[PDB]
């Protein structure tokens, strides 16, 4: 139903999903959350410039990997997201990224529509994805209780380093 | 440019594509003489005393031969636009039978000769005009009330309720507990002022019997309407007990279930692991779920039902009037929505089968 | 670095060497439509009323083309590292044969063109995390249930005992005597709800008569669950009536002995001279050994059946659930272990003859 | 003489012991108002708007405060003589448990201090009514369906299968199917007609393709109803697609096997030896196996299923509705089945343990 | 409204609704037709004296059960009825018990009256009677199809013996 994602957005997904060996230099510069969104016409979904956070700058110019990543979404605007999440079960470690449609209530219809009709368009093309999440309210998405709620719901026991 | 012709149970809605509202808003009526041979739309509202009125839509079409006039009427007399020159978007209820839905392409491509035309489903362009794709369309229009769950953008058809109270009742009860006042409202031209006072002074009650109890020492409850004549009618506590039909429909005769439990009994026919991503995403629309305190009763009245560590949360846009045609207005004036629809060259070479395959 | 795949009957463990545990357990299935091509794991557990579910470990490897999208979506999708860049140790269970131990080796070097890779048991890595190299493993997983008798580090393959009881048809069984309570769980998403009862709420009964008659008038044996929609299941005496299945395989209605019998029948069929050092030396591991209250029965039956100067003795370590992939993960994160593997250069001057030679 | 009071999932029946059908046919509901204090069977159907229903047998007895209320009416209401001088045959569901076989002897002995009584098994009557004693029996009720093997007069309980698919959600599916046309039944009383549309107008198809595609064009199909008003309802391809729910239970939403399927996946998992007269005898009964055309499409799905040596056979004997009753009304009326009975004295003397022992 | 019901009825219809254990000359003593009438004062519903038909007194003096029940109602007064009906349906052969309100257009409207206020003080003591019938014109009842009409409408095959 419309809209189709650009050859720079898989490239990004193929940099995340599957990583692999890495110099001390480079592994800082893999990405721990990236937010997709639509070029000015209209017709592609492509990789905004500058809002994303690297797994270099956690533990210095970003505190915590997810408190700053609630600070990059527009609250009158929508996007899509893709956060690499670190998460302790009860029995294992873990480490999966989720595909997070942030909508809020605050947008207008004409930019709530065009990402709502385009989503299967995008999500088709990332293989093996898990983790969906949809966002409307940013109560809904800034406490840090209410990630682990969508990744285990009850056996999750530490969730970015933090307990819960 | 297209056109987007909404298909209404009551009110066909009707415009051209970018605009923020319909162009056309008008009843879904045939009148005929009961001894020109067919009245449509306003002009058998308008006639008194004469006419027999018919509904094609009273929201699967019943009668194609009645049908083709109401959009006879839509393209030339209302939206003022040849229809061959215009592709039309066209709308169709949940639930809606397969050969009805080769019959409704027929009609477009062989009579009114559409250069190309698209058909969606009503329940899922309200759910994307909120900005989600999971989540419970409580869709109460004129004439027909629906409940459609949808899982990442696909309505699941076995746990689609409906249920027949709607609008159009509420006007047929209106005129009932008006005439216990003295307000001796009958005629055809008296049900469309009743149906206008509905609009402007009706309100859910919060709770019923406090309300009710308060209507009889109040005095802030009781409000004044002036008619086309000029004359002042004075409503009470027949604003709060109208809406309350939705909730009671004991009221009204029937022993069907309320729209707070028709809701519950669509969450409950869902698969286990799918009903906690439904009870915080109700979305509601259509032209019967504006009252002022329904999203407020609804919430209420649900949670009283729902087991208590489900989070229950009704979404109500202020626009859900129009929502069904809103977000077919946005995604027909889309330019990447070019080669979507059907054209009539992929009607020639492979008749009315082609609407299942790209109209999905 | 070193990437250790244990190749499980229901659940996949996979993760790297050096962890405490496995990064990534998921289902041993793959799942194709009816009428993407294939699902698998997680995917075609999410999936209902579409697809036809296979399993290619359903303990010895059944289908090599299934068996390859397991392992594909293992490397890339769950521990999301390339596999040219990683050795990979992998496990087989006892009493796999030659030509699977060939096929396992062919599959890494040409298809996922791996550097290095290594082949072990599952019994013997589950034995030397006891911190023992002789006594008689009770390898109880999803699928098959082992007793592999191992005398100084070696598997007596004369002597292992295959049971096909095991903890999936204990899932089979739950369904079936909760279905007596009322609780119909029917569906593919509420399988996996009651194997997570199974895991939370079963133990195994130290006498099952005067448990199942204590069970009628106490109240202490009653619990309450909690549905993934909020609703709450109250679970009775089913919680030991299901793993006593283990120890009366009579109520699954199959005729073979219980896992305190084949665990008697594989220590009978071993040498004269070594069963004293097996007697005192039973080790148990897997999933389904997890039940509180098994290291207790088991030592009780078993003493029942074997001659009265004979010292029985359990040894139920508190990880036992993943003891050989723990076994696996300390063993190929040793820095002396870097000349053990099979490199791609002896797969290319010996072909898939090189496992036997290097992974005895 | 003895009393025959059949604890049917939809419907009781109950008659005297020598009768050829039963005196009493109603339904299993005890109805109680929203806000006399309970209506029983056929005063809870009659009702309307002011009524929840509650079934006990909604096939194994769910609540006994209720079941009481049942047995009451079919007592002194309906066969119309005191329980006390009359000994009375009763019947249970396969895989009813060893507590609810006791609770129902206590309430015959206890509440209604019956002089004598029997409990019988619902699939074995069918099967020795069909003069064989080797066979599977498809016993497909209004609430439940039921496939028991039965080799040499004993019911194999590993082997039975339980579909929750039944005649009850074919009614419930067939008010949406006529829904589709415009006949609006929603109400309790329409309910009941739509029931009786079922039984008089319904078929199997023998191929659902090339009939549904003979259904557009040709004209024998079509059907007229008369309803108790006199109206004219014209019921069309709506007389094959609501039994073929049975065969495809995804019409109806649910991801269950259907009764061709249940049927095999009772033969495969008994033992080797005795499948070939599994086979060749499979027996039908219950209300919802009355459809004309499904011994023709049994037969034909469970040959595609079964390999291609083996001789599949579908016995549907003309009085299969009441096979199970009339089975218990030959047996209590022989004169040499007089010392068979649970006397009153037996329970005073062994309390209800004794039920076990003589109704095995 | 009025009236209430005499415990000398009630005894009459427990003979009726539950039968038990009878030798051959009682079980010729259950009564297949009854009639109940109002005293002289008008205050209670009595069991009218010499009107009603016993089982044993079937092929012989009464020749048919329901057309010798047709005689005994008055052509210019109300009534009502208590009939022990025997019917064979298409598939099973019951036996009910059917109340008859019977009222003619031809009786004073202080018997029509009095009765139809009291029918359902009499109607509630009756627990578990299925089939009321409300009868006015002699014509509805005094055929045998119409009986068989109420009772089952199309689904009865032999009412009293006989074909329909
Ligand atoms: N503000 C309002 N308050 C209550 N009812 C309203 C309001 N505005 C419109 N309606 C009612 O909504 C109905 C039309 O809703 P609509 O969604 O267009 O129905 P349909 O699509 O079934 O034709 C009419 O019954 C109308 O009276
Ligand atoms: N705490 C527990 N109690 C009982 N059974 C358990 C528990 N935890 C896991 N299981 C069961 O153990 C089985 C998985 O064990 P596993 O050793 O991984 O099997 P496999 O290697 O054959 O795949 C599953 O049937 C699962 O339900
Ligand atoms: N001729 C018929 N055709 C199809 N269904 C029928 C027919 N007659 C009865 N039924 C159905 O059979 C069911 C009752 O069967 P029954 O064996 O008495 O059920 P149960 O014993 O579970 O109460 C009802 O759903 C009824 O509508
Ligand atoms: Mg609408
Ligand atoms: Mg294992
Ligand atoms: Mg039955």
């Amino acid at each position: 139903s419309g809209v189709t994602v650009n050859d720079e957005v898989i490239k990004v997904f193929n940099d995340m999903k599957v990583r692999k060996s890495s110099t001390p230099e480079e592994i800082k510069k893999r990405k721990k959350a990236v937010l997709f969104c639509l070029s000015d016409d209209k017709k592609q979904i492509i990789v905004e410039e500058a809002k994303q956070i690297l797994v270099g700058d956690i533990g210095d110019t970003v505190e915590d990997p997810y408190t700053a990543f609630v600070k990059l979404l527009p609250l009158n605007d929508c996007r899509y997201a893709l956060y690499d999440a670190t998460y302790e079960t009860k029995e294992s470690k873990k480490e999966d990224l989720v595909f997070i449609f942030w909508a809020p209530e605050s947008a207008p219809l004409k930019s709530k529509m065009i990402y709502a009709s385009s989503k299967d368009a995008i999500k088709k093309k990332f293989t093996g994805i898990k983790h969906e999440w949809q966002v409307n309210g940013l109560d809904d998405i800034k406490d840090r209780s209410t990630l682990g709620e969508k990744l285990g719901g009850n056996v999750v026991v530490s969730l970015e380093g933090k307990p819960l | 440019t297209a056109l987007v012709c909404d298909n209404g149970s009551g009110l066909v809605k009707a415009g051209f594509a970018g605009d923020d509202a319909p162009r056309a808003v008008f009843p879904s009526i045939v009148g005929r003489p009961r001894h020109k041979d067919s009245y449509v739309g306003d002009e058998a509202q308008s006639k008194r005393g004469i006419l027999t009125l018919k509904y094609p839509i009273e929201g699967i079409i019943t009668n194609w031969d009645d049908m083709e006039k109401i959009w006879h009427h839509t393209f030339y007399n209302e939206l003022r636009v040849a229809p061959e020159e215009h592709p039309t978007l066209l709308t169709e209820a949940p639930l809606n039978p397969k050969a009805n839905r080769e019959k409704m392409t027929q009609i477009m491509f062989e009579t009114f000769n559409v250069p190309a035309m698209y058909v969606a489903i009503q329940a899922v362009l309200s759910l994307y005009a909120s900005g989600r794709t999971t989540g419970i369309v409580l869709d109460s229009g004129d004439g027909v009330t629906h409940n459609v769950p949808i899982y990442e953008g696909y309505a699941l058809p076995h746990a689609i309720m409906r249920l027949d109270l709607a609008g159009r009742d509420l006007t047929d009860y209106l005129m009932k507990i008006l005439t216990e006042r003295g307000y001796s409202f009958v005629t055809t031209a008296e049900r469309e002022i009743v149906r206008d006072i509905k609009e402007k002074l009706c309100y859910v009650a919060l709770d019923f019997e406090n309300e009710m109890a308060t209507a009889a020492s109040s005095s802030s409850l009781e409000k004044s309407y002036e008619l086309p004549d000029g004359q002042v009618i004075t409503i009470g506590n027949e604003r709060f007990r109208c809406p309350e039909t939705l909730f009671q429909p004991s009221f009204i005769g029937m022993e069907s279930a309320g729209i707070h439990e028709t809701t519950y009994n669509s969450i409950m026919k869902c698969d286990i692991d799918i009903r906690k991503d439904l009870y915080a995403n109700n979305v509601m629309s259509g032209g019967t779920t504006m009252y002022p305190g329904i999203a407020d009763r609804m919430q209420k009245e649900i949670t009283a039902l729902a087991p208590s560590t489900m989070k229950i949360k009704i979404i109500a846009p202020p626009e859900r009037k129009y929502s069904v045609w809103i977000g077919g207005s946005i995604l027909a004036s889309l330019s990447t929505f070019q080669q979507m629809w059907i054209t009539k060259q992929e009607y020639d070479e492979a008749g009315p089968s082609i609407v299942h395959r790209k109209c999905f």
